[PDB]
């Protein structure tokens, strides 16, 4: 049923997940001891680039989403390039990874080739927030509490202006 | 005593769209990538391993039609499968 | 008639490493990363689909020694499962 | 056997093959009129960089091994980033392409973070041939022949100079 904490996420049965366990499945935390967290990082309101409408449905759709998997999330909106590192570094110090099993982040923003844009960002100036940065953030050096544990990075943003189609005959 | 451990290890990245190219985002429907993935999540979390439900979404966008993208599965280091187990 | 295709699809790539880091390749065994890609093709083609194929190549290298390396699968865009059917 | 044409590979059963058998799987052409191609492209010889001993092993192995799979295996030596280039604009015209369901593409050399050097390569001139130009080269537009179907690139190379270790106390 939707009126519960899982809502519209499809329930894992006790014999579906027998059926499934191996020792090559990422371990789980016992439910009532876990502290599971995820981050939304969203770009609306931009400084220079046109306004992203209906952002708010996918901070809707991801949050209740990650909530129904069972992860804590923090919403944060428009922020710089900084305030994003800045906010990846304080994510990556949070004590309840440390009773935690996994991690998901997501961004949602206007990007280029080379990342996703900040609030400032301007082909003038540029407010670019790299996938290699938020890699290095998370990783077993600068975020040793997530060690073992899966970290899955979700990003909606353009990767440049081309369409991404070819044309060919039948 | 100290041991060795790898720097970079169980990440899984997933963009909305191949590098060079546009993601689309309908006004008030919202991305079309993120509506995709959590449609697909919500279905197949309690059976599939996180891969797998990628590569679904994925397939879901094969057809292109007047706004084409195809989302993209980047550095990828789990050893392991990541199964949801939603409801534990 | 015309019709349109994705540009990027149906790629994927395993390096031997992740960004930044070494790869190891003894003078007389060859690279650390093909002999084990090689061992584990031999072994799992028969029953396991590519990307599954290197996440055990992967796992193999999860106990990090004086010589570590992690193998990294990028850039997926396959739709479906590749499985290489050996004998047919 | 090792005395057939799959050699160490172990083969799929006609009863393993149906358990698989899904629309979720890349199909298969006939065994009788396919022409499947693979790549090796192995850098040992180099103007500036040391040489890379016991990468003969690695070229008996993978072209034997993807031969095994059912590939044609060309196996070129000691190539420029531009050679390089111009073997994978040559690899991606070849007409056996559509008479095939897949490929393999197998880089094998130095490397460093920007990408696979050359034979030429030092650090004062670079010779460097970047993952993104493959990936170009072997697409839907450069390479129509292969639409659909999958290609898969092995790269044996450094990615940079760091160890790819962090210490942790158990």
């Amino acid at each position: 049923t939707s009126s519960g904490s899982e809502g519209n996420v499809k329930l894992c049965s006790l014999e579906e997940a027998q059926r499934i366990w191996s020792a090559e499945i990422y371990p789980i935390m016992d439910k009532s001891s876990r502290t599971r967290l995820a981050l939304i990082i969203c770009n609306e309101e931009f400084d220079s680039i046109p306004r992203r409408t209906g952002a708010e449905v996918d901070i809707t759709g991801m949050t209740m989403l990650l909530q129904n998997l069972g992860y804590s999330v923090d919403v944060k909106k428009n922020l710089t390039a900084s305030d994003m590192t800045t906010e990846l570094e304080a994510f990556a110090h949070r004590p309840e990874h440390k009773t935690s099993d996994s991690t998901f982040l997501v961004f949602m923003s206007h990007g280029i080739r080379e990342g996703i844009c900040g609030k400032k960002h301007s082909e003038q100036v540029p407010d670019i927030l790299q996938l290699n940065a938020i890699f290095n953030m998370l990783n077993t050096k600068n975020c040793p509490s997530l060690k073992d544990k899966p970290k899955v990075i979700i990003i909606q943003a353009c990767r440049g202006d081309s369409p991404g189609v070819v044309w060919f005959k039948d | 005593a100290i041991k060795k451990a790898h720097i970079e290890k169980d990440f899984i990245a997933f963009c909305s769209s191949t590098p060079d190219n546009v993601s689309w985002r309908h006004p008030t429907m919202g991305s079309v990538f993120i509506g995709r993935l959590i449609e697909h999540m919500q279905e197949y979390a309690c059976s599939c391993d996180v891969e797998e439900i990628f590569r679904k979404v994925r397939f879901s966008f094969e057809q292109p039609d007047g706004r084409a993208q195809m989302p993209t599965t980047a550095r990828v280091t789990l050893t392991r499968c990541f199964y949801l187990f939603p409801g534990h």
